[PDB]
C-alpha cells in the first residue's frame, strides 16, 4: 500500500486507503536473510563409521567441536533444491526439491504434456525441452526474493578472527555451512584439506560499514556460499523491483497534476540511503499491459461492461450534477437514477472498447408514417439523445430514421445499392452503407423532400464537434494505444469552467444541439403533411410540449461541455484499468473506424491467418444497447445544487478517490503482465522450432514441434506458474491461453478506418528482468544439468563382467562404438523382429529396412526402442545379457536414477534393469538406471558383478565428492573436493562479483545482502478555495 | 592501415615479436587500403566499357570484378611486426600476392585488347572532331554516318561492329548520344561513364579550363621546389651538384 | 584508509571578516552547530518537487556556500595546530564536533582572521590518532576546498577506466535505479562521511561510475539510446521540472571503453548552479568519491580565480595537472538536446522547442540571483548569494570542450 | 569533410556563427580525411620499412605509427562556420597543430636517417641491376656476394651491417628473395613490401608499361590544357600573355 | 509545507513558491475558509508569538 491515509486540510478527516476481479496488487516484496542457495551439497551414500581421530578444538579444558561445512560420507553429491537454506519470512509457494541422483527424479519433469497418461514413474522423453523449459520457470520464480541483510557478529575465531560474519538466530544450523573455512579442524581429509586452503579474507563480509542509517549498514557485502545462478537470479529481480522504483518525493505532483490541481497535497518523506517504492510503470510498459486487457476481455461484452459501470459509479458519485425531471415535468405537464446516461460517458471514456448504440426500440418502424405522432415523437427523442452516445454510426441512424418516417412524403432515392429509403435505420452500420445524400445535403432537393434536406442540413451543421483535453500526470506513462500519451477524446468540445452566468449555460455544444432539434421537430409537427392525422388542437400541443422541453432550463448540457471533462480528466486516472479510446468522427465518413482488432502477431508474419474474434460484432465495441427516451430525460433536467463553489465540490469527492492507492496497483500489475509475457511468449517460442526470435540455450532438448493447442498448455503452465507467484487476481495473461494462437509474437492493436486505412500500435514489451535471468539459467541448465539429474549423451548397454571398476557416469574406457561407425547397424523404425521358419535364428530388421541378425551391435533410436520394447525385451535384450549383444540406445538427454552398492557384494545387474525396460513404453520412459560402486576407504576384495549400462558423454559431473571424512579412498570412484566450484573461497585472483554463470555453477560466491525501507506515504490534502 | 597483413604466431597475445607476415600457399595478403582500391577500380571501370566489344568478338571473359581478386581477412597490417601491431583490422580487403599477379596480368592482356579495338574506334571518332569548346553546335547523324561509312578505310574495326562500338562509343563521347527506345528522340543531357571527370574539362567560360591551370600550376610547383630554383641568389657556397 | 587531505579555506571577496555572523552557528540544520555531516540535511525529508530555499538562505546552494565561509572561520587545526576561537565561539574538544561560547577558566586563544589558509591536516596530529571519530571532518573539508578553488561553481572530478565496469560495480549499481539525481547525491555524500573507507572499496568505484555515468546524460552522450553499461540518466520536460534525472536501466546498445583514461575536472562557470540542485548536486556527488581518494592529479592553473593561483598541494600548472573544462548550464542544455535530436529520440521540431522551454527556465534562474544579490549585497555580512556580478550569466567558456569530453569519454 | 575541427561556441543554439574553431593549448586540431592519412601512412611506411637498420645503428625510436599524432575529437569541420556547420564528423581522426608539427619534424628527421643508408644500400644494389625487364634470369647467390665482397668500396654501410641492411633490402627488391629458414630453399614468389606497385610497374609483355604510357598520357593532358595548344589557330585577338 | 531537521515550516506563498511565516502576509478570505485547521496550527501559533 503506497499511500495509506489522507487528512484533507479542509474537512480534517483521515481518508485511509481500502464478470471481472478486483485487482489487487503483485506480491512484489519477498526476503529472505538465510543463505542465498539452491543447490545444496547432500551427502548421498553415508558414511561406514571412521574413528574421528582428531575431535573439536580445544579451548585451555572444554573442546569445542565445530559442525563439518561440507557433507561428508561416501558421495556427496550437488542435489538441486530452491530455497533449502531459506531463513526469511516466507516464500512464494513454488519452488524445485529434487532428490539426490538416488531417487525418481522424473516427477518434477511432468508439467507440460506429462499430466494423464504417463506412469508416475516415466518422464515424456518427447516433451522434454517444454518440461524443463517449465521446470527452471519454477526455480527462477521460487528463487525471487530480496537478499534481507540480518545482523552481524564479529567473529573472534582465530583464523578467521576480524571478520563479520552474519548471525543466523532463525536456525544456528546455517552458521556452519555459510561460511566454509572459518576455524578448520586440521583433520586431513578429503574435505578438511581442502577448506583448509581458504583465503581467511575471503570469509564473512567485505567492504566496511558503509551508509549506516541509525545504527544498521544500507547495504552490506556478505561472502556466504551462494550458488552463482541463485546469487544471480535474485541479482536480477533486486533490479526488477529497482526498476519499477518510484521517486517518492514526485508523489506529490502526480496526485496534483492527476487531479488539475482542484486537490493539491504535500506527502513529507524521510529519503534514505536505501528505500524502494515499487509503484512506477513506464508507459513503455502500461501499453503492454493495456493491449493486454484488450485480450483478456475479447468479444466477450459481459467482461467489458464490467468497467464501464465501474467508471459509471464512480463519475456519478462525484458529480456536482444532480438529474432531476421536477422542473421538467412542471413546465409540461401543465400544457398536457439516470445509469443510460451515466453509462453514456463512462462509456466515451472507453469508446472503443465498448460503444454505446442505440436500442432498436428507439427506432420507429420503417413502414411506419410520420403522420403516426407516437411514431413520430419516438423519433424526436432518437435525435435529442443521439450525439449523447458513441456509436460513429449514430449522426447515420438518426439521419435515416427521419427518413424512413416519411418515405411517402419526401420520397428521396437512397444511394447506397441494395437499399432503400424504408430499410430499417438501424440496420445502416457501416460507413459503407451511409447515403450519399446524407454525405451531401446538396443531393436531396428542398421542394423534393423538404424535410430531409433540411434534416441532413441540420446534422452536416450541428452534430457536436469532437475534440479532446490532456489527463493524468506526465510522470506517469501514457498507458493509452491510438490517442496521444495521457490526453483522452472527448464527444463533444470542452472548455475550461466558466465563471457560471447566462452565458455559459445555452451556449454550450448540448445547448445547440437540445434547441435546434426541438426547433426543427416543432416545424415538422406543424407540416402540413401532419395534418392528415394531426388534429389542429392537438398539433399546436405538440408545439406546446416540444417548445417547453426546448426551454426548460436544464443545466445539463454546461455540465456536459465545463464540468464532465474535468471529471472524466480526473476518474481517467485513479481507475486501476486505464481507458482505452479510439479517436470520435463526425461525417468524416472514410475514416470512421470500422473494426478495432488485437493482433497477436503482425498479418504480415502471421502463418495461419487468424484475424481478432472481435470482427464478428457488427459495430467495432461491445454494442451496449443504451436507451434514447431515458437519456433524453437526464439531458432536459440537469440542476445543480444551489450553493456551489467547483472547488470545493469536485475538491471533496476527489479527496477519497486518491486515498485508495489503485493508481499505483496499476503500475505494479503492469509490470508484472510485461514479465509474464515477455517471459510466457520466449517459453512458447522455444517449444515450436520456427516462430519469434528467442535465445534458445535449450534447443537440444528433444521436443515435438508445439501446435497451437499443444502450446495453450506450455502457456497455461508460466501464466499459471507467475500467478501463484505473485498471487494475482483475475486473467493476467491467461487471455492468451484461451482461444487463438497462445504462439504469440509481438502484441499489436490496430483499428481500421473505412477509407481503408489500418492504423496499428505495435506494443513490444520493453526488457523483462525475469526474463533475461531465466535465460541466463536456461542456458546454465545445459553446462550443468546434471546437477539436475537430466544426462546427456546416449546410453551403451553392453554387457561387461568385470568385477574391477565401473562408474556408469564418467567411463574412462573408450565408447563401446560410435554410431556410423564400422559393423553397427541402425535398427530400422518399429524395429521389427522377424521370426524364421526351420533352423534359422530371429532376426532383427534393419533400418536399410533389409533385415540382419541379431548376434553383433545394434544402434536403437530411442523413439524405435519405445515402440517395441516387448520385442526388444524377448529377442535382443537376451542375446545382449549373453556376451553376444551390444546395444546402443540414443536418447539426447534424460533423467538418470542411480543406485550405490557395495563392490564386495556380487550382484548381477540385469534384473535391476529389466525393472526399467519393463516401464518404457510409448508414452514415456523411465529414469535411465545406473549402479555405481560405493567408494571404498580401505582395500577390500571387490566381488564381480555384471554391469550392462553406461554413457557415453562423462555425467558424473553432479558427483560433489567421495570419502570427506578420509585422508583418501581405496576403491570406488574418488573424487576430491574440487577447488572450481569455488573460485571464490579458494583461488586469490577472486574478484568481488564475478561469476561463470553460463559455464559452471559457483558455490562460495559474494552476494550483496540488501535492507530497504517501503516508505508509505500519508500526507494532508488542501482543495482549491473558491477564489 | 598499409603494408602486408600479420597474425600472432605465437597465438592470442599478440606483441611487437608474437607476430609474423602471414604468408601461405597463396603468398602474402597485402592490405587494399581505400585509395588503392581506387585505382584498380578505375582499371578495372575503364575495361568493363568495352563490354560489348568483347562478347560481339568472343574474347574477353565476362565483367571483371575486383572483388575477385580480393578476400576479407582480419588482423594486423603494417610494414614491420613492430609497427603493425598498432593497425588492428577487422575482415579487411587484402589481395594476396598470387592474386596481385592476375589482377595484374588480366588487366595487362585486357588492357591489349581493349588498346587495340580502342583504337579503331578512335581513328573514327576524332576522324569528326566531337569536341568544341564554346557553345553547342549538331550534325544531323544521317548524314555524319552515311560519311564516315566512306572515309573509314577498309580494315578499322568500327565498319565490322557498327553497334557494338557505337555502343562502348557513346560512353566515352558525349557528343553522341543515342535516341531513346521508348519516345525515340535524344536526351539533351549526355550520360557517358565518364560523366564527371569530362563535366571537368569543358572549358569552362569563367575561367579557361580548371584541369589546365591546375596543373601548369602544380608542374610550375614542383620545378620551384625540384631544381632548388628557390635560394636561386643565395650568397654563400653551393655545390656544383646542386645545380 | 586513509588520512592527508590538504586543504584552503574560502576567499573574503575583499572583505573585513569571513562572511557569516553568530546566528549561522544556531541554525544549521540536524546536529545543533555541527557544522560537520550538515549540506544535505533540510533536504532529509522530501514534500515536493519545489527547491528548499527560505529568506536568509535565497538559494540551493546557499546553505553550503554559509557552511564554507563558517567552517573555514574555525580551521585553526591542520593549518596551526592550535583550537583558537573566532568571536567567542570555539570547538567542545579535540574530537571537533558542534561549536559552542568560549568555554571559561581555560579559554583558546583568539583566531587571526586571514584569507585562503592552506590546510596541511597532518599539522594537527589528534587527527590520525582519532580517526574513526573525526572522519566526516576529512569529507567535508574536502568540499569546502573544491569549493574555495572556484569563483563559480564547484570544481569536481570526472574518470573513466580504458576497460569496463567491474564485476562488482555492476551489481552494486544496480540499487539505485529509481533515484533522483538530487537523492543520488544525498545517498553518496552521506556515505563517504560517516566511517572511513579505503580507495578501492566497492562502493567507491560505484558511486564514482556513477558520477562520470551522469555527466554523459547531463551532456546527453548516455540517453535511452546510448548505456554505458546499462545505466543512464532520463530527463523530462525542462518546462515540467528539468530537475528529475532517475538512473534507469536498459537493454539498448552500449557504447565502448575510451582508448585511454579521460580523468578531467569539470566546472560551472555560470552562476546558475547557485540555485540548480541537479547542479550542486551532480558537484557534490562527484566530491564524495575525490574525498575518500584525495585528487588524482592536480588542478589545471589556466583560469580559475585569482586567489587560487598555484595552491600548495592542490592547484599546480607543471605537467602533473589535469585540465579543468568549465560549461555552462543553458548552452550545454542546448547541446543536450542536440544529441537526442541526431539519434532521433525527439523531433527535429522539439529540438527548437526544448530550447525555449529550457531558457525560459534558465532565465527564472537568472532573475532571481540577480535579485537576491542586490538584496543581500556582500558588505553587509554573510555571503548567502556569493558576487558573482551581473556581466555574466551568459558568457559560456569552453563548455563545447566539455561536450567534447563526454563524446571522447564514451566512444 | 576537410579542414579544422570547429565546436559551437558561447550561449545558444548549434548554428552558423555559434560555431568556432576549436584552438588550445595543442594548436587547432584539422581533420585528417581518408586520402589524407593514405599520404603519412604511405611516408610512415617507407620509414618502418628501414626498421632493421634503426636498431643495428641505436638511432630511430620504434616504429612511427601515425596514430601516435592524430586524436579522437568530435565536432563540425569545415573551412568557415557557415560550411563546417555541414559536416558534423563524431569521433573523427584530427591532428592538432603543435603534432602536424612532430609528424613533420619526425618524418623529416628520420627520413634523413634513411636517406643515407638508403644510399649506401643502393650503391651496392644497382651494383648489380637487380632489374630485368623480359622473362627471369639468376646468379647464384654466393658467387654475387663474395663479389660485391669487392667491389662495394670501404665506406659504403652494406659491409658493416650485410643482413641488417639484407633485411631491409629484401622489402625493396623483389629480385633477393631469402631463403625461407624452415624448408632452406625460396619462394618462387618474392614478397617485397611494394608488393602491388612493384607489381604494377613490370614491363608487361602485352602493353608496354602501364606506369610508363599512363603516365606520357596524363603528361600530354596536362600541356594540352595548360600551354592553350586548344584555340592554336583561333581567329580573333589575343592577349601576347595567353601565349 | 514542512521542513526537516529543525526548518521553518515554508507557507507556500501566492506565486507559488514556499515562503516562510514570519513576516507580513496578506491572506484572500476564500483561502482562509479552505485553510483554518493549517492558518490555525502555523502561522497563528506565530502571529501570538
Amino acid at each position: 500500500n503506497a499511500i495509506r491515509s489522507f487528512l484533507t486540510a479542509w474537512d480534517d478527516i483521515r481518508i485511509l486507503s481500502p464478470d471481472s476481479a478486483v485487482a489487487n496488487g503483485p506480491e512484489l516484496i519477498i526476503e529472505d536473510t538465510g543463505l542465498c542457495t539452491s543447490f545444496m551439497l547432500l551427502d548421498n551414500i553415508p558414511s561406514a563409521h571412521l574413528t574421528k581421530e582428531l575431535i573439536g578444538f580445544t579451548w585451555f579444558m572444554q573442546m569445542y567441536q565445530m559442525t563439518p561445512p561440507l557433507p561428508e560420507g561416501a558421495v556427496n553429491r550437488i542435489v538441486c533444491m530452491t530455497n533449502w537454506a531459506s531463513l526469511g519470512d516466507e516464500g512464494r509457494g513454488l519452488e524445485v526439491r529434487l532428490p539426490p541422483p538416488t531417487d525418481s527424479s522424473v516427477h518434477a519433469y511432468k508439467t507440460v504434456l506429462s499430466r494423464g497418461y504417463i506412469d508416475n514413474a516415466q518422464f515424456n522423453p518427447l516433451a522434454l525441452r517444454s518440461n524443463v523449459l517449465l521446470m527452471l520457470l519454477q526455480f527462477t520464480l521460487s528463487n525471487l526474493k530480496i537478499n534481507k541483510s540480518s545482523t552481524f557478529t564479529s567473529d573472534v575465531t582465530t583464523i578467521t578472527s576480524g571478520r563479520m560474519i552474519r548471525a543466523f538466530e532463525g536456525r544456528p544450523e546455517l552458521l556452519a555451512l555459510a561460511y566454509p573455512g572459518r576455524a578448520v579442524l586440521p583433520t586431513q581429509t578429503k574435505n578438511a584439506q581442502f577448506l583448509s586452503t581458504a583465503i581467511a579474507d575471503r570469509i564473512g563480509r567485505l567492504d566496511r560499514a558503509n551508509l549506516i542509517g541509525g545504527e544498521v549498514s544500507a547495504m552490506v557485502e556478505c561472502m556466504e556460499l551462494c550458488d552463482a545462478l541463485t546469487l544471480h537470479i535474485r541479482e536480477t529481480y533486486i533490479m526488477l523491483l529497482r526498476s519499477m522504483h518510484q521517486d517518492p518525493t514526485q508523489i506529490v505532483q502526480i496526485v496534483n497534476e492527476c487531479a488539475n490541481n482542484l486537490l493539491n497535497s504535500t506527502i513529507p518523506i524521510s529519503l534514505r540511503p536505501t528505500i524502494l517504492c515499487p509503484w512506477f510503470a513506464s508507459s513503455e510498459d502500461l501499453r503492454l499491459q493495456q493491449v493486454m486487457h484488450l485480450v483478456n476481455i475479447s468479444s466477450n461484452t459481459a467482461a467489458a461492461l464490467p468497467l464501464v459501470e465501474a467508471l459509471s459509479t464512480l463519475l456519478r458519485s462525484v458529480t456536482p450534477l444532480v438529474l432531476d425531471p421536477t422542473v421538467l415535468t412542471n413546465a409540461i405537464t401543465t400544457i398536457s437514477d439516470y445509469a443510460a446516461f451515466w453509462k453514456c460517458i463512462a462509456s466515451w471514456a472507453y469508446n472503443g472498447l465498448v460503444t454505446t448504440v442505440l436500442s432498436e426500440d428507439a427506432f420507429p418502424d420503417s413502414s411506419q408514417s410520420i403522420t403516426h405522432l407516437p411514431s413520430m415523437w419516438k423519433c424526436l427523442f432518437l435525435t435529442l439523445a443521439g450525439p449523447m452516445t458513441s456509436d460513429p454510426h449514430s449522426p447515420v441512424k438518426v439521419f435515416m430514421a427521419l427518413a424512413n418516417l416519411l418515405a411517402q412524403p419526401e420520397p428521396i432515392a437512397i444511394g447506397v445499392p441494395g437499399m432503400h429509403q424504408t430499410t430499417p435505420a438501424s440496420q445502416f452500420s457501416h460507413p459503407g452503407v451511409w447515403p450519399p445524400g446524407f454525405l451531401n445535403p446538396q443531393l436531396i432537393n428542398p421542394q423534393q423532400a423538404p424535410l430531409l434536406r433540411a434534416f441532413a442540413e441540420h446534422i452536416r451543421a450541428n452534430w457536436p464537434q469532437p475534440s479532446e483535453f490532456g489527463y493524468g500526470s506526465t510522470l506517469q506513462g501514457s498507458a493509452n494505444l491510438f490517442i496521444p500519451s495521457n490526453r483522452m477524446v472527448y464527444p463533444w468540445p470542452n472548455q475550461p469552467l466558466p465563471r457560471l452566468t447566462v452565458a455559459p449555460t445555452y451556449d454550450s455544444a448540448m445547448s445547440n444541439w437540445i434547441s435546434t432539434t426541438i426547433a426543427f421537430f416543432i416545424r415538422v409537427v406543424n407540416s402540413v403533411n401532419m395534418t392528415a392525422t394531426v388534429n389542429d388542437l392537438t398539433r399546436r400541443t405538440m408545439t406546446g410540449v416540444m417548445t417547453a422541453m426546448r426551454q426548460v432550463k436544464t443545466m445539463t448540457p454546461f455540465y456536459i461541455q465545463h464540468m464532465c471533462p474535468t471529471e472524466l480528466s480526473v476518474l481517467a486516472s485513479v481507475t486501476v484499468t486505464p481507458p482505452f479510446q479510439v479517436p470520435f468522427t463526425r461525417l468524416v465518413q472514410n475514416d470512421v473506424i470500422t473494426n478495432v482488432l488485437v493482433a497477436r502477431v503482425d498479418p504480415a508474419q502471421r502463418g495461419d491467418a487468424a484475424v481478432d474474434i472481435r470482427a464478428t460484432h457488427a459495430t467495432f465495441a461491445a454494442a451496449l444497447p443504451v436507451d434514447p427516451a431515458a437519456i433524453v430525460v437526464a439531458m432536459l433536467c440537469g440542476q445543480t445544487e444551489t450553493n456551489l463553489i467547483p472547488s470545493h465540490h469536485y475538491g471533496k469527492a476527489f479527496a477519497p478517490l486518491f486515498a485508495s492507492n489503485a493508481m499505483f496497483t496499476r503500475n505494479q500489475r503492469a509490470v508484472i503482465t510485461r514479465e509474464a509475457f515477455v517471459c510466457a511468449r520466449s517459453a512458447v517460442a522455444q517449444c515450436q522450432d520456427a516462430g519469434f526470435l528467442v535465445p534458445r540455450p535449450l534447443d537440444a532438448l528433444r521436443q515435438f514441434d508445439v501446435t497451437s493447442a499443444a502450446a495453450a498448455e506450455i502457456m497455461h503452465a508460466v501464466n499459471d506458474a507467475f500467478k501463484t507467484a505473485f498471487d494475482l487476481d483475475g486473467a493476467l495473461l491467461d487471455g492468451l491461453a484461451l482461444y487463438g494462437d497462445p504462439r504469440i509474437a509481438d502484441l499489436s492493436a490496430a483499428y481500421l478506418q473505412y477509407g481503408g486505412n489500418v492504423v496499428r500500435e505495435h506494443v513490444p514489451p520493453g526488457p523483462s528482468h525475469i526474463h533475461r535471468a531465466l535465460q541466463q539459467v536456461e542456458s546454465t541448465f545445459m553446462a550443468e544439468m546434471n546437477l539436475f539429474n537430466v544426462a546427456r549423451g546416449n546410453l551403451y548397454l553392453v554387457q561387461t563382467a568385470t568385477n574391477g571398476n565401473w562408474s556408469p557416469m564418467a567411463p574412462v574406457a573408450a565408447p563401446p562404438f560410435v554410431r556410423g561407425g564400422p559393423n553397427v547397424r541402425v535398427v530400422g523404425r518399429f524395429g521389427t523382429i522377424v521370426p524364421r521358419p526351420n533352423g534359422l535364428e530371429p532376426q532383427l530388421i534393419d533400418d536399410g529396412n533389409v533385415p540382419r541378425d541379431i548376434a553383433g551391435d545394434w544402434v536403437y533410436p530411442s523413439d524405435v526402442l519405445q515402440v517395441s520394447v516387448a520385442v526388444f525385451r524377448d529377442y535382443v535384450w537376451p542375446m545382449v545379457k549373453a556376451g553376444r549383444t551390444r546395444v546402443l540406445v540414443e536418447l539426447g538427454h534424460y533423467v538418470y536414477t542411480l543406485h550405490y552398492y557395495d563392490p564386495q557384494i556380487s550382484l548381477d545387474e540385469a534384473p535391476i534393469l529389466e525393472e526399467w525396460l519393463s516401464k518404457i513404453n510409448p508414452a514415456g520412459i523411465p529414469p535411465v538406471p545406473f549402479c555405481i560402486p560405493i567408494p571404498q576407504v580401505y582395500p577390500c576384495i571387490t566381488a564381480r558383478r555384471v554391469h550392462y549400462a553406461f554413457t557415453s558423454e562423462n555425467n558424473n559431473d553432479s558427483l560433489f565428492s567421495t570419502n570427506a571424512a578420509s585422508i583418501d579412498t581405496a576403491f570406488g570412484e574418488n573424487a576430491a573436493v574440487s577447488p572450481l566450484r569455488w573460485p571464490g573461497l579458494v583461488d586469490p585472483n577472486y574478484r568481488v562479483g564475478t561469476n561463470d554463470l553460463p559455464n559452471r555453477i559457483t558455490l562460495y560466491n559474494s552476494l550483496y545482502r540488501y535492507n530497504f525501507t517501503y516508505p508509505t506515504l500519508d500526507g494532508i490534502m488542501y482543495v482549491r478555495s473558491a477564489t | 592501415p598499409t603494408g602486408k597483413l600479420w597474425r600472432p604466431v605465437g597465438t592470442s597475445v599478440a606483441t611487437i615479436d608474437s607476430l609474423a607476415i602471414v604468408s601461405d600457399r597463396f603468398g602474402q595478403y597485402s592490405f587494399v587500403n581505400e585509395g588503392m582500391r581506387e585505382t584498380f577500380s578505375k582499371a578495372l571501370f575503364d575495361i568493363n566499357m568495352w563490354q560489348p566489344l568483347f562478347q560481339a568478338t568472343k574474347t574477353g571473359c565476362g565483367p571483371i570484378v575486383l572483388s575477385s581478386f580480393t578476400t576479407t581477412t582480419s588482423g594486423y597490417v603494417g610494414a614491420t611486426a613492430g609497427d603493425a601491431l598498432d593497425n588492428p583490422v577487422t575482415n579487411g580487403v587484402f589481395i594476396s600476392t598470387v592474386q596481385i599477379m592476375n589482377l595484374q596480368r588480366t588487366i595487362a592482356a585486357r588492357m591489349r585488347d581493349v588498346a587495340l579495338w580502342q583504337k579503331h574506334l578512335d581513328t573514327a571518332m576524332t576522324m569528326l572532331t566531337p569536341d568544341i569548346s564554346a557553345g553547342s553546335a549538331s550534325c544531323n547523324w544521317k548524314s555524319l554516318l552515311a560519311f564516315a561509312k566512306d572515309i573509314l578505310p577498309l580494315d578499322n574495326l568500327c565498319l565490322t561492329y557498327p553497334n557494338e562500338f557505337y555502343n562502348v562509343a557513346i560512353h566515352r563521347y558525349p557528343a553522341l548520344k543515342p535516341g531513346n527506345p521508348d519516345t525515340k528522340l535524344p536526351d539533351a543531357q549526355a550520360h557517358p561513364l565518364g560523366e564527371v571527370a569530362g563535366a571537368f574539362n569543358a572549358a569552362t567560360s569563367e575561367v579557361g579550363s580548371l584541369v589546365g591551370s591546375s596543373s601548369t600550376l602544380s608542374q610550375a610547383i614542383s620545378t620551384m621546389a625540384g631544381k632548388d630554383l628557390d635560394l636561386i641568389e643565395a650568397d654563400t657556397p653551393l655545390p656544383v651538384s646542386v645545380f | 584508509a586513509q588520512r592527508q587531505f590538504f586543504g584552503l579555506t574560502y576567499n573574503f571577496y575583499g572583505q573585513p571578516a569571513p562572511l557569516f555572523d553568530l546566528n549561522d552557528l544556531q541554525e544549521l540544520a540536524g546536529c545543533y552547530a555541527r557544522p560537520w555531516t550538515s549540506r544535505f540535511s533540510h533536504l532529509a525529508i522530501s514534500t515536493g518537487s519545489l527547491p528548499v530555499w527560505s529568506a536568509r538562505y535565497p538559494s540551493v546552494a546557499s546553505r553550503n556556500i554559509v557552511v564554507n565561509t563558517l567552517l573555514g572561520a574555525h580551521l585553526n587545526p591542520f593549518a596551526g595546530g592550535q583550537i583558537t576561537s573566532h568571536q567567542g565561539i570555539t570547538w567542545r574538544d579535540p574530537v571537533l564536533s558542534s561549536l559552542a561560547p568560549v568555554p571559561a577558566i581555560q579559554p583558546p586563544p583568539v583566531w587571526a582572521v586571514a584569507e585562503n589558509v592552506l590546510l596541511d591536516s597532518n599539522n594537527y596530529p589528534t587527527y590520525v590518532l582519532n580517526l574513526s571519530s573525526m572522519w566526516p571532518i576529512n569529507q567535508d573539508v574536502h568540499i569546502m576546498t573544491m569549493w574555495a578553488l572556484s569563483d563559480q561553481g564547484p570544481i569536481y572530478h570526472l574518470e573513466v577506466p580504458v576497460d569496463p565496469m567491474p564485476a562488482a560495480t555492476t551489481a552494486a549499481l544496480m540499487a539505485y535505479t529509481g533515484v533522483p539525481i538530487a537523492h543520488l547525491a544525498q545517498t553518496a555524500y552521506r556515505f563517504a562521511g560517516q566511517l572511513p573507507q579505503s580507495p578501492d572499496s566497492t562502493m567507491v568505484s560505484t558511486i564514482r561510475w556513477l558520477s562520470a555515468i551522469w555527466f554523459g546524460s547531463l551532456t546527453g552522450r548516455l540517453n535511452r539510446s546510448r548505456t554505458c553499461n546499462g545505466f543512464y540518466f532520463e530527463f523530462a520536460k525542462p518546462a515540467l521540472n528539468p530537475d528529475q534525472a532517475v538512473l534507469k536501466w536498459n537493454d539498448g546498445a552500449r557504447a565502448a571503453p575510451p582508448a585511454a583514461a579521460q580523468s578531467s575536472y569539470i566546472r560551472c562557470i555560470s552562476p546558475h548552479w547557485q540555485h540548480q540542485i541537479v547542479e550542486v548536486a551532480g558537484a557534490l556527488m562527484s566530491q564524495s568519491v575525490t574525498a575518500v581518494t584525495g585528487l588524482p592529479a592536480l588542478i589545471d592553473e589556466a583560469t580559475l580565480p585569482a586567489w587560487s593561483q598555484g595552491v600548495a598541494n592542490l592547484t599546480g600548472n607543471g605537467q602533473g595537472v589535469v585540465p579543468c573544462l568549465d560549461y555552462n548550464p543553458v548552452p550545454m542544455a542546448a547541446a543536450r538536446h542536440l544529441q537526442w535530436r541526431q539519434d532521433g529520440l525527439i523531433t527535429a521540431a522539439q529540438e527548437a522547442q526544448l530550447n525555449n522551454d529550457y531558457t525560459a527556465y534558465a532565465l527564472t534562474i537568472e532573475r532571481h540571483l540577480t535579485a537576491m544579490l542586490v538584496a543581500n549585497p556582500i558588505a553587509a555580512g554573510r555571503m548567502p548569494i556569493q558576487p558573482f556580478n551581473a556581466a555574466d550569466f551568459g558568457q559560456a567558456g569552453q563548455t563545447a570542450a566539455a561536450v567534447a569530453l563526454a563524446q571522447a569519454m564514451f566512444v
